[PDB]
Protein backbone atom coordinates (compact mmCIF):
# COMPACT_ATOMS: atom_id res chain seq x y z
CA UNK A 1 0.00 0.00 0.00
CA UNK A 2 1.65 3.17 -1.44
CA UNK A 3 -0.10 6.56 -0.67
CA UNK A 4 0.94 10.14 0.41
CA UNK A 5 2.04 10.55 4.26
CA UNK A 6 2.66 13.42 6.34
CA UNK A 7 5.43 13.67 8.88
CA UNK A 8 7.23 16.28 11.40
CA UNK A 9 10.27 17.32 10.54
CA UNK A 10 13.89 15.54 10.30
CA UNK A 11 15.24 17.83 12.69
CA UNK A 12 18.96 15.42 11.32
CA UNK A 13 20.46 12.80 12.68
CA UNK A 14 20.98 12.62 17.13
CA UNK A 15 24.71 12.68 18.30
CA UNK A 16 25.67 11.83 21.40
CA UNK A 17 29.34 13.44 22.40
CA UNK A 18 30.24 13.29 25.87
CA UNK A 19 31.83 16.16 27.34
CA UNK A 20 34.48 15.37 29.90
CA UNK A 21 36.94 16.30 32.53
CA UNK A 22 40.55 16.10 30.79
CA UNK A 23 39.52 14.17 28.60
CA UNK A 24 40.57 14.62 24.76
CA UNK A 25 40.09 13.43 20.98
CA UNK A 26 42.75 13.44 18.47
CA UNK A 27 42.05 11.96 14.67
CA UNK A 28 44.38 8.88 13.89
CA UNK A 29 43.65 8.55 10.06
CA UNK A 30 42.67 11.14 8.15
CA UNK A 31 40.19 11.55 4.53
CA UNK A 32 40.16 13.60 1.90
CA UNK A 33 36.67 14.17 0.23
CA UNK A 34 36.37 16.90 -2.99
CA UNK A 35 32.77 18.75 -2.78
CA UNK A 36 30.99 20.58 -5.97
CA UNK A 37 29.76 24.23 -5.45
CA UNK A 38 27.14 26.42 -8.38
CA UNK A 39 27.34 29.58 -8.54
CA UNK A 40 25.34 30.80 -11.16
CA UNK B 1 9.86 41.56 20.11
CA UNK B 2 6.47 42.57 19.66
CA UNK B 3 4.50 41.26 16.56
CA UNK B 4 2.70 43.68 14.63
CA UNK B 5 -9.82 40.23 1.51
CA UNK B 6 -7.76 37.40 0.18
CA UNK B 7 -4.35 38.34 2.05
CA UNK B 8 -3.69 35.23 4.12
CA UNK B 9 -0.08 35.00 6.22
CA UNK B 10 1.22 31.57 5.41
CA UNK B 11 3.17 29.79 8.37
CA UNK B 12 6.93 29.45 8.33
CA UNK B 13 8.20 25.92 7.73
CA UNK B 14 10.53 25.91 10.46
CA UNK B 15 8.85 26.40 13.76
CA UNK B 16 10.46 28.35 16.77
CA UNK B 17 10.53 24.91 18.84
CA UNK B 18 13.00 23.49 15.83
CA UNK B 19 14.91 26.84 15.07
CA UNK B 20 15.73 26.99 19.12
CA UNK B 21 16.83 22.96 18.78
CA UNK B 22 18.93 23.70 16.20
C1 LIG C 1 43.32 6.08 6.17
O1 LIG C 1 42.15 5.85 5.35
C2 LIG C 1 42.41 5.11 4.15
C3 LIG C 1 41.11 5.05 3.38
O2 LIG C 1 40.63 6.35 3.06
C4 LIG C 1 42.96 3.73 4.49
O3 LIG C 1 43.23 3.03 3.28
C5 LIG C 1 44.24 3.89 5.29
O4 LIG C 1 44.75 2.61 5.66
C6 LIG C 1 43.97 4.72 6.54
N1 LIG C 1 45.19 4.88 7.32
C7 LIG C 1 45.44 4.21 8.45
C8 LIG C 1 46.76 4.50 9.10
O5 LIG C 1 44.64 3.41 8.91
Amino acid sequence: SQSIIAYTMSLGAENSVAYSNNSIAIPTNFTISVTTEILP
Amino acid sequence: VTLANGLTVLPPLLTDEMIAQY
